[PDB]
């Protein structure tokens, strides 16, 4: 990119998250986030890093949204509670009316030229959804589906994602909408999601199948502490095999660990993630 | 001479979290103030029923930006429930990984969250717009520094993640921290690559991070005269410098009223009537804790409880322990404070409680920790022995409780765990952010950042950015505040 090519705005709108999608983006090695910033996207609103606050930050957001009807890019980090009308997760104050995530999705939702969900909570609910939780928090397909709106969503989850999921997604949306347009575009996107919303780039191969370690769970050899680095992680709970996340190649924070080879895999991309992936040390 | 005006800020922004802010402000002055955490997940009971293991994970996600900080407290509390006897040498590897957390935190802290009340960045989203009198007072070439090393910073606080990553698994939300030690014993090999980075990490701080807060601080002295609030602090200890439990980098402590006490958390209680849980909660110490949301409950104005020490409103953070502890200061904070500001220092507590408990002190306290930090990873680094091993593997207990205190780079944090039928029976949080960003207690004492608020200048009421800058000093993440 440059300081002077055409960056498509963004809103980054955060409901039940842990801000852990934004900081895992922060560590993107290749692009540098601050290439993505200045050469990439238009990041217009984002409560973590934006210079302006409160009502003005609003309203700022809300004369792009206007300029860029249709055209503007809705990341969602974090679930989506719809209990109590909407009261366990206030974004912001606006007109003396405070304004929920339930409202948010609502507004912004609709002219959107698509929606990315960041993360498990997003993309499935997480742990903000998992037993024992009374927020009746949400995924942001299902708030949209239920709520009558059909914007495009992708959902890139992880707990977090890789930075190269999230990034990777993006340059793979833009460099179909430069060769089909906006419509054309996201037509080419969708083709490579697999059943639960995610690019197949990233998370077409299983993890398991696919593992450095994979002759030892064959011969039965199972590590039984969790610094034997011989033996296979299963005993230990490794939900490998359950998995679908290319991990086992691009590895973690600059290719220096993951998961499987410092302790398990406990499933952070799935669905079911976190209650149909625990106990996370048994099997 | 004027009258009132009421200034709501939703989202305060530049901090972590769900935050808005309300202040009254009279005649150029907050007079009154309530701080809203405005989201909550319910931590404390999606983890009822869990095996007590699962702990060490799922608390992680309360966030993103310390979540080594809850792992180490989680997997304290589960070491002494389930009587674990951590190794040697997974004690220092714990140290290494949670060590190199507080320098990313710290610096994207300073650079990413607060440099921009000080600094105008490029002219170009997220950067602009932003208030027309944002009160910017650097020199050209001084505000070129700031956006520079933001940038420097950026990579910086990368590495930082990385060194967290090499014995962590990975960051955020690592996998090396469990009951009993830590997953991956540290090899030569990778206590190189943990050192190289760590290298160039110290010369950031050392050289552009250190420096430039007292530099910037320089040009804004007046910011060191308001935020005292009550001049209250808490430290519960951390990082453990023997197996014995007693030796402690950072050491426990309470400073209230002018006096420095002992910390006894028994005197731990948390109020509700200002917090949307229900009533009959109230006033509960940790080990009796209840977690029952009211979203509807009249009055109340925060998700965020108001924990009390024996009924005193206290601070957390890097100010706090720094305080507490009294170290002495850096040599380039030495020599700084004497070429900027006349100041003769040897030890923190030479700046003065005034000072040291304002709107600038608390990034001074911070950076100075910052510095600090270096001098314990460098030790941990010449006592870790490659190849040892760092984990032990216990039975989960049927019936047990324990404990979990340490200080996340925000401020103190414990976790408390009951165990019945081998399963979480109760699981209770305290954390940094909640004695910093609480609403008022059953007899309405404000909280820390509340009362820190009263005096803040407004001379401005259409660029109020005072309000927020006192807000953000203190490094709120309402993520951990509510939980
Ligand atoms: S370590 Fe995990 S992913 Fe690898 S072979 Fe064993 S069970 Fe499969
Ligand atoms: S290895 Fe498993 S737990 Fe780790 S990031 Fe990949 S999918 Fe998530
Ligand atoms: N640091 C940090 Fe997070 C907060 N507040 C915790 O604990
Ligand atoms: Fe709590
Ligand atoms: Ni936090
Ligand atoms: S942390």
């Amino acid at each position: 990119g440059t300081l002077t090519g055409e960056r498509p705005p963004v809103f980054w709108l955060q409901g039940q998250g842990c801000t852990g999608c934004s900081v895992t983006l922060l560590n993107s090695v290749h692009p540098s986030i601050a290439d993505v910033l200045l050469k990439v996207i238009s990041l217009e609103f984002h409560p973590t890093v934006m210079a302006w606050e409160g009502e003005h930050a609003i309203e700022h957001m809300r004369k792009v949204a206007e300029k860029f009807k249709g055209k503007f890019f809705l990341v969602i980090e974090g679930s989506v509670p719809v209990e109590a009308d909407g009261k366990y997760c206030i974004i912001g104050e606006a007109n003396h009316h405070e304004i929920s995530m339930v409202d948010a999705l609502k507004e912004f939702g609709p002219n959107a030229a698509a929606v990315l969900a960041v993360g498990t909570c997003a993309a499935y609910g997480g742990i903000p959804a998992a037993e024992g939780s009374e927020t009746g928090a949400t995924a942001v397909s299902k708030f949209l589906g239920d709520n009558g709106i059909k914007t495009p969503v992708v959902n890139i989850p992880g707990c977090p994602p890789h930075p190269d999921w999230i990034v990777g997604t993006v340059v793979l949306a833009l460099d179909a909408i430069k060769k089909n347009g906006l419509e054309g575009g996201l037509a080419e996107v969708v083709k490579v999601l697999d059943s639960d919303g995610r690019p197949t780039p990233f998370f077409g191969r299983n993890i398991h199948e696919n593992c450095p370690y994979l002759d030892k769970y064959d011969e039965g050899v199972m590590s039984a502490t969790f610094t034997d680095k011989v033996g296979c992680r299963y005993d230990l709970g490794c939900k490998g095999p359950m998995t679908m996340a290319d991990c086992f190649e691009r590895k973690w924070n600059g290719g220096v660990n993951w998961c499987v080879q410092n302790a398990v895999c406990i499933g952070c991309v799935e669905p079911d993630f976190p209650d149909g992936k625990s106990p996370f040390y048994q099997a | 001479a004027t009258g009132r005006t009421t200034i709501a800020i939703d989202p305060v922004t530049r901090i972590e979290g769900h935050l808005k802010a309300e202040v009254v402000v009279e005649n150029g002055k907050v007079v009154d103030a309530r701080l809203s955490g405005g989201m909550y997940r319910g931590f404390e009971t999606i983890l009822r029923g869990r095996d007590p293991r699962d702990a060490s994970q799922i608390v992680q996600r309360i966030c993103g930006v310390c979540p080594t900080a809850h792992s180490t407290a989680s997997v304290l509390a589960l070491d002494e429930a389930f009587g674990a006897k951590v190794p040697n040498n997974g004690r220092i590897t714990r140290n290494l990984i949670f060590g190199a957390n507080y320098l990313q935190s710290h610096i994207l802290h300073f650079y990413h969250l607060s440099a921009q009340d000080f600094v105008q960045g490029p002219d170009t989203a997220p950067f602009v717009p932003r208030f027309p009198k944002s009160d910017l007072r650097l020199s050209k070439e001084l505000n070129k520094a700031g956006v520079d090393q933001y940038i420097e910073a950026l990579e910086v606080r990368r590495i930082c993640h990385e060194m967290v990553a090499l014995f962590g698994g990975r960051m955020p939300h690592v996998q090396g921290q469990v009951v009993g030690g830590a997953t991956e014993i540290p090899t030569k090999e990778k206590l190189v690559e943990y050192a190289a980075r760590f290298k160039k990490v110290r010369d950031f701080v050392e050289q552009k991070y250190v420096p430039v807060v007292y530099t910037i601080g320089s040009k804004y002295k007046d910011m060191f005269k308001v935020g005292q609030g009550f001049k209250a602090a808490l430290c519960v200890g951390a990082f453990p410098l023997d197996n014995s439990g007693k030796k402690h980098l950072f050491m426990p402590g309470v400073y209230a009223k002018g006096k420095d006490m002992p910390f006894d958390p028994s005197k731990i209680k948390e109020y509700v009537k200002y917090s949307w849980f229900a009533e009959e909660t109230t006033g509960l110490n940790y080990k009796e804790g209840k977690t029952i949301p009211a979203p509807d409950k009249a009055g109340a104005y925060s998700f965020v409880k108001a924990p009390r020490y024996d009924g005193l409103s206290l601070e957390v953070g890097p100010l706090a322990r720094m305080w507490v502890n009294n170290p002495e200061l850096s040599p380039v904070g030495k020599k700084l404070l004497k070429d900027l500001f006349g100041i003769s220092a040897k030890k923190f507590r030479d700046l003065g409680e005034e000072a040291a408990f304002s709107l600038m002190g608390r990034h001074v306290a911070r950076a100075e920790e910052t510095y600090y930090m270096l001098g314990a990873i460098e030790g941990w680094l010449k006592e870790i022995k490659a190849g040892e091993d760092t984990v032990v593997m216990p039975a989960v207990p049927a019936s047990a409780e324990g404990t979990g205190f340490t200080e996340a780079p925000r401020g103190s944090l414990l976790h408390y765990v009951k165990v019945k039928d081998s399963k979480i029976d109760n699981y209770q949080i305290v954390s940094a952010s909640l004695w910093n960003c609480n609403p008022r207690d059953d007899m309405g004492q404000r909280g820390a950042v509340e009362e820190a608020l009263i005096g803040i200048p407004v001379d401005d009421i259409q660029n109020p950015v005072n309000v927020a800058r006192l807000i953000r000093a203190f490094d709120p993440c309402l993520g951990c505040a509510v939980h």
